[PDB]
């Protein structure tokens, strides 16, 4: 048994998307299918429903008029027309589906797919050093890192020397400033003595940007 | 809707332990309950159906109960896989669901180890500045990161995160970024993160002069 999910993006507000959800293992013909969300580090609230023909369909009140949930049958897929799009309509999206039917809980559930509505635009990330110090030291211990600043959407990946080190390595959440645009710090703790003795470079990638920076971070 | 509400919002446990979150329904939904677990990046995956019975091959340790307004979802015997976020919801109407229990890996107390760090010159130059606050593997995970410059408290131009828990010595590490322009930073002296946590017996403050 498998819903996989296609279609989530980056849109403006006023813009659309369209979700996909190819259903597996089953007879999806004869459930009724559901759409849940989940907004970032939030709980879980339904979207919208269709009964098994797709010849009903029904909407919570923040999602009516603008969201269209239909299905084909045929090709065992679940579609969520998306207009109108908001910046509170921004969440991970799930199918899900009663696979046992006396149960009444969503047995299946699909792997995800996000949807993120944001008027910024896609950015490279400015990265700046964490310079080892006075301040910075605390025992033997010295901390060192990189500020990946300023980029727009996620993901950006983080590694130091090229995966060679990953010892002490603490790779943080962005932050979304008022900007709109992200921000997180990758740190490692390492020995004072080793500054430096050994070279630390970051190794910051963001692939919605074609950018790739490799940040020497010294004392 | 049928609103619904779980105690407590987060829990510490130690592998082993017998825990229990409950689970409350604004009016009467019968055995219309199920309980949901979900770890960090995954979707929700079904434990309990219809109050008390177990989803497909979820653990004999696993426990439903109640019937009506106040439901109970009890794990006998905690293991290091059972750690994440369970949800309660309703299916005797339109789906509504509990706004969560993280359960957590409980260990010693420690106290976070604090660094700061001035913005670079590279940044500067741009005309922006962000000073760094580190606090590194600490427990429990509250903490309060206050920032101050010139001895003034600051509000609303700072920025926290935290990570999972180190799942090797489960501890907590935290990042918050102050950001100013050029300007109020060029014009102000004195940088402190003050670190409030029940590893120290006092705030610990970590500062630099500017210059």
């Amino acid at each position: 048994v498998q819903l996989l999910e296609s279609g989530g993006g980056l849109v403006q507000p006023g813009g659309s998307l369209r979700l996909s959800c190819a259903a597996s293992g089953f007879t999806f013909s004869r459930y009724v299918m559901w759409w849940v969300r989940q907004a970032p580090g939030k709980g879980l609230e339904w979207v919208s429903y269709i009964w098994p023909s797709g010849g009903n369909t029904y909407y919570a009140d923040s999602v009516k008029g603008r969201f269209t949930i239909s299905r084909d049958n045929s090709k065992n897929t679940l579609y969520l027309q998306m207009n109108s799009l908001r910046a509170e309509d921004t969440a991970v999206y799930y199918c899900a589906s009663s696979y046992d039917f006396w149960s009444n809980a969503f047995d299946i559930w699909g792997q995800g797919t996000m949807v993120t509505v944001s008027s910024a635009s896609t950015k490279g990330p400015s990265v700046f050093p964490l310079a080892p110090c006075s301040r910075s030291t605390s025992e033997s211990t010295a901390a060192l890192g990189c500020l990946v600043k300023d980029y727009f959407p996620e993901p950006v990946t983080v590694s130091w020397n090229s995966g060679a080190l990953t010892s002490g390595v603490h790779t943080f959440p962005a932050v979304l400033q008022s900007s709109g645009l992200y921000s997180l710090s990758s740190v490692v703790t390492v020995p004072s003595s080793s500054l430096g003795t050994k070279t630390y470079t970051c190794n910051v990638d963001h692939k919605p940007s074609n950018t790739k920076v490799d940040k020497r971070v010294e004392s | 809707d049928i609103q619904m509400t779980q105690s407590p919002s987060s829990l510490s446990a130690s592998v082993g332990d017998r825990v229990t979150i409950t689970c409350r329904a604004s009016q009467s939904i019968g055995s219309y309950l199920n309980w949901y677990q979900q770890k960090t990046g995954k979707a929700p995956k079904a434990l309990i159906y219809a109050a008390s019975s177990l989803q497909s091959g979820v653990p004999s340790r696993f426990s439903g109960s109640g019937s009506g307004t106040d439901f109970t979802l009890t794990i006998s015997s905690l293991q290091l896989e059972d750690f994440a976020t369970y949800y309660c919801q309703q299916s005797y109407s339109t789906p509504s669901f509990g706004q969560g229990t993280k359960v957590e890996i409980k260990r010693t107390v420690a106290a976070p180890s604090v660094f700061i760090f001035p913005p670079s010159d590279e940044q500067l130059k741009s005309g922006t500045a962000s000073v760094v606050c580190l606090l590194n593997n600490f427990y429990p995970r509250e903490a309060k990161v206050q920032w101050k410059v010139d001895n003034a408290l600051q509000s609303g131009n700072s920025q926290e995160s935290v990570t999972e828990q180190d799942s090797k010595d489960s501890t907590y590490s935290l990042s918050s970024t102050l950001t100013l322009s050029k300007a109020d930073y060029e014009k102000h002296k004195v940088y402190a993160c003050e670190v409030t946590h029940q590893g120290l017996s006092s705030p610990v403050t970590k500062s630099f002069n500017r210059g």
